[PDB]
RNA sequence: ACCGCUGAAAGCAUCUAAGCGGGAAGCCAGCCCCAAGAUGAGUUCUCCCACUGUUUAUCAGGUAAGACUCCCGGAAGACC
RNA sequence: GAUGUCGGCUCGUCGCAUCCUGGGGCUGAAGAAGGUCCCAAGGGUUGGGCUGUUCGCCCAUUAAAGCGGCACGCGAGCUG
RNA sequence: GCGAGAGCUAACUUCCGUAGCCGAGAGGGAAACAACCCAGACCAUCAGCUAAGGUCCCUAAAUGAUCGCUCAGUGGUUAA
């Protein structure tokens, strides 16, 4: 009895990283992804918003972008296979900082996996805005 | 950055002074040059240098298209060479220097399947005091248990050889442009009549 | 240098530091040189 | 606390922004603070009043006017420190303004000033570092005064003139 | 499934479930809840009306 | 809902728990708690002035279904059959 | 780890709470090797080109560029 | 209705309460040589005689000839 | 758990007293988890109010309101 679903439908909205804490941003992101005001809110599949982020390289974090914000991430069989990078060490790659943040945030199994998809980084600014032909509601944090 | 690439051809004796000194004669033929990659047509800087000759009735149709992009005559073997330069072809001539030190990469002879004790050294067991696990044979392969597994990695038999190998700073005893000849001092890897890349020292003292 | 686990003063002149994290001692006389790390 | 801001003339400041900018005959100096803190010119000489007061605040208080002041006898008057080339075949010499050490070691210590800093050398025996920014002079004879500490048994190299460093006596 | 799109119109306006919920309580007049959220998914015209209604009876 | 239905709608035949009165035509009527008659929202109290009629359509059997429960180990295995009764009414009302 | 410049809260003192610098066979980069199934599967240069099949055989069928099959070998190799 | 037991050999890998190399504070640190504590596991850490030994004793050297963990690591790997 | 002995006021230790639950107990909670916490499953229902616990995202629900505390990531392994 209860509602069906759509399609013809892939709102293109565009946050914006820059002076925000990464974790709020996180969440919203995470959230119109994995379905905002959803359209028939429906599980079966996502109808999450494709999220488009600039800047990224300027998001936000508090006591430690050097201290404890150790990215861990541990190789083939553990023989020594133990990285940690320091978050500021993520002048390297900020895209991942958010990125690899958000996944975190989304359904961990096919579907979720799938979800990574919509979500699009970039540590730029006007430059990324080019890598973005379609709609661009750009709904910034709060 | 500069380089060219050859034909090992074999190593002989040869006294500079009076001191014997075993050398690797390398035929670093001419090579053309036949596509400039740059930071901004490919993203990255190199050059595209050419080898050995190849018969025209036997090079592919869009092969031909790229040589002829720069009038050069295909070659069988292309290679690139990243941050090198200049205009024409690339030759020893000028390139290298008697003295300098180099770094030639060829690829190593193939040795096939070969067990641990040739692969990785080893050991293997007696020959006497009791076995079936006779010279090689490797020994256990993990532990218990604990890490009920085994570890990425591990050492054990397999292809060997048949690789890609670099001996680095060696001395250039002599060089005899106008034969494309050279000799490098000590012993470059693979087959004679293998493929064989020298350049500068990547890092040398 | 002294790591102990108990520092405190041991003469007329030992002040009491507080730099990164840490209690540190320092005094005109280093044998004094204390600190808790 | 702390106020009393003796602002002599040549001087010039400029609470535009965050950046307290300042010129003067030594030439034009920068020195960032706070916002909250407060501070202009009231009057003739100065003052950088603050918002509440105990710790957080009064800790930047006891900070900024510090700060101004040296910018103040900076362009007025400007630093340079005295260094003391000390022991045996100890010596300083120098390159276009590059100090040079010579003190014992296999080979001679080249040191290089700053971009806005100059060496000065009286007797081959003696220092003088000579700058604008109070800081970086110190922040800079430091490096000198490192390349040899003095000796617990016969205070060698590197030291501050009326510099105390008794020997603990050996043998 | 029904509240959580039941709210994510709720939000949809500047309100929430949770708020929202109890407003439609506070009118007892109010008293759907069951299909509430299809109201909510197909009918916005109305979804809004229950929508103020509540804050018409909140603050 | 929780019986007797409410809504708006346009007159369908829905199936709900027993009536209690049998036969057809039964005229049935249920307050009301929602609805658009010309797109006029009208909800509670506010809408119990509307009403709705709906006439007994028939009475009905589910479809069987089986009951089965299940415990490991201390053996415990339970079938037993089960359907729910209802009553077919043809909306109408105001 | 340890040593320091400028410096308040404690008108002094202070490697410090603003800030800043030096500093290990260790960390990161660097060296050699693998590497886009990096399914987020990237880039560049060149080649072939827009065929045929009636609502009865709805799609496969000739083909290009190219390659495989097969033969003869190899400093490649268990077989591939 | 079976989780093979001591030692060795082979293969390793990890912790650090570091044996040696690296950086430091204090020393009762003259220099040379040490002591001690702090930081630091990258890599390295010999060959023999006696004993099943593990250990330990000894020869001859070494920068050093570290201590523990992994079913007192490892018998569908060998020994026995 | 509470009251005792035994035991190092050690043990998912042992022996008694006594209450509760598991045993013969599903359901929600405590990541996972017999017994802890909230609760005792006659069957059906895309209905409703609550317990314990919870209301940034992974999951349901205030990133709620007011006055404070700590900058330690304390929170999210002890003491003299
Ligand atoms: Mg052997
Ligand atoms: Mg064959
Ligand atoms: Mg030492
Ligand atoms: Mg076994
Ligand atoms: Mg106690």
């Amino acid at each position: 009895k209860t509602y069906i679903p759509k399609n013809d439908e892939q709102n293109w909205v565009v946050v914006d990283a820059s002076g925000v804490p990464l974790g709020r941003l996180a969440t919203l992101i995470a959230s119109r992804i994995r379905g905002k005001h959803r359209p028939d809110f429906t599980p079966n599949m996502i109808q999450g918003d494709f999220v488009v982020v600039i800047n990224a390289a300027q998001v936000a974090l508090t006591g430690k972008k050097l201290d404890d914000k150790v990215y861990t991430r541990y190789t083939g069989y553990q023989g020594g296979l133990k990285t940690e990078t320091a978050r500021e060490a993520l002048s390297k790659h900020p895209e991942r900082v958010i990125e690899h943040a958000v996944f975190g945030m989304l359904p961990k199994g096919r579907q979720g996996r799938a979800m990574h998809t919509r979500l699009k980084v970039y540590a730029g600014e006007t430059h990324p805005h080019s890598a973005q032909k379609p709609q661009v509601l750009k709904t910034q944090p709060l | 950055m500069k380089g060219i690439l050859g034909t090992k051809i074999g190593m002989t004796q040869i006294w500079k002074n009076d001191r014997a000194i075993p050398v690797t004669v390398v035929l670093a033929g001419p090579c053309p040059i036949v596509q400039r990659k740059t930071a901004q047509t490919d993203g990255y800087e190199a050059v595209q240098i050419g080898y050995a000759p190849k018969a025209e009735r036997k090079v592919n149709k869009p092969m031909q298209g790229h040589f002829a992009k720069a009038g050069v005559a295909p070659t069988r073997i292309l290679r690139e060479f990243r941050g090198f330069a200049p205009d024409g072809d690339s030759v020893n001539v000028d390139i290298f220097a008697e003295g300098e030190k180099i770094d030639a990469t060829g690829t190593s002879k193939g040795k096939g399947t070969q067990g641990v004790m040739k692969r990785w050294n080893f050991a293997g067991g007696p020959a006497s005091h009791g076995s079936k696990k006779w010279h090689r044979r490797p020994g256990s392969i993990g532990q218990r248990k604990t890490p009920g597994r085994v570890y990425k990695g591990k050492r054990m038999a397999g292809h060997m050889g048949m690789e890609r190998v670099t001996v680095q700073n060696l001395e250039v005893v002599e060089i005899r442009a106008g034969e494309n000849l050279i000799l490098v001092k000590g012993a470059i890897p693979g087959a004679n009549g293998g493929l064989v890349v020298l350049r500068s020292a990547a890092k040398a003292s | 240098m002294k790591v102990r686990s108990s520092v405190k003063k041991m003469c007329d002149n030992c002040k009491v530091v507080r730099r990164h994290g840490r209690v540190l001692v320092i005094c005109s006389n280093v044998k004094h040189k204390q600190r808790q790390g | 606390g702390k106020q009393p801001i003796a602002v002599p003339s040549g001087v010039t400041v400029n609470a535009q922004d965050g950046v307290f900018k300042v010129k003067g005959p030594k030439g034009e100096l920068t020195v960032p603070y706070n916002t909250e803190l407060t501070v202009r010119q009231d009057g003739d000489q100065l003052l950088v009043e603050r918002p509440s007061d105990a710790q957080k605040h009064r800790a930047l208080h006891g900070l900024t006017r510090t700060l101004v002041a040296n910018a103040v006898k900076g362009v007025s008057d400007g630093y340079t420190i005295n260094l003391e080339l000390r022991g045996v075949g100890f010596r300083a010499k120098l390159t276009g303004k590059a100090l040079e050490m010579n003190i014992g070691y296999s080979h001679p210590v080249i040191i290089e000033p700053p971009a806005g800093v100059t060496f000065a050398v009286p007797e081959p025996t003696r220092i003088d570092v000579s700058g604008i920014d109070k800081q970086l002079v110190g922040q800079v004879a430091a490096n000198v005064r490192k390349v040899r500490k003095p000796d617990a048994y016969h205070g060698k190299g590197v030291r501050f003139v009326g510099e105390q460093i008794a020997l603990k006596a050996g043998k | 499934l029904w509240i959580q799109r039941i709210n994510a119109g709720a939000r949809l306006h500047g309100m929430n479930y949770s708020t929202f919920i109890n407003g439609l309580k506070r009118a007892n007049i109010d008293l759907n809840r069951k299909v509430l959220a299809d109201i909510a998914a197909r009918e916005p015209e109305a979804f809004k009306a229950l929508v103020d209604a509540s804050r018409n009876a909140r603050q | 809902i929780q019986t007797g239905g409410k809504q708006y709608r346009v007159s369908e035949g829905d199936v709900i728990r027993v009536e209690s009165l049998q036969g057809e035509a039964g005229d049935k009527v249920e307050l009301k708690a929602l609805f658009v008659g010309g797109e006029q929202t009208v909800f509670g109290e506010d809408a119990g002035k509307y009403t709705v009629q709906a006439e007994v359509v028939e009475h009905g059997r589910g479809k069987k279904i089986y009951i089965r429960k299940y415990k490991s180990g201390v053996q415990y295995r339970r079938r037993t059959g089960h359907r729910q009764n209802f009553t077919a009414i043809k909306i109408l009302g105001i």
